[PDB]
Order: C-alpha cells, then sequence, then structure tokens
C-alpha cells in the first residue's frame, strides 16, 4: 500500500510509538495527527515521527 | 570545503492533543 522512509535515527519516547532508521523503510504508513503520523514495521503498527520521517509514494 | 552538516531539524518530540 503505502510506504515510507526515515530522514535519520530516532527514538519513540511514548506508549504507541516505534523507532525507526534511515535504512530500515517501514509500509502501511498514514497520517492520523496533523503533525505526527502512523508507521507499520512488518506487522507492528505504532505511530510514525512526521518530524524524523516522510511518506513514500 | 564544499560539505556543510544539514541544519537542525524541528521539535519531534512533540505529541498530538488528541488521538
Amino acid at each position: 500500500g503505502i510506504t515510507a522512509v526515515a530522514l535519520y535515527d530516532y527514538q519513540a519516547a511514548g506508549d504507541d510509538e516505534i523507532s525507526f532508521d534511515p535504512d530500515d523503510i517501514i509500509t502501511n504508513i498514514e497520517m492520523i495527527d496533523d503533525g505526527w503520523w502512523r508507521g507499520v514495521c512488518k506487522g507492528r503498527y505504532g505511530l510514525f515521527p512526521a518530524n524524523y520521517v516522510e511518506l513514500r509514494q | 570545503q564544499r560539505n556543510r552538516m544539514p541544519p537542525p531539524r524541528p521539535d519531534v518530540g512533540s505529541k498530538p492533543d488528541s488521538i
């Protein structure tokens, strides 16, 4: 469906947020919050740092 | 040098106001 890649490394400092690395691209990424998004890592659902990530075409 | 480090990134620690 939708793919997204991160720019740099970040640590999800939340309860429902996951971390990802630039070399680690995830799928199923949507925008729930005007400032935050959602990321899926091989089934692992969580939050995607809109400031440290980007939605791929 | 024709190479410089990228500027500082915006606050990412922020969190939504409502789920």
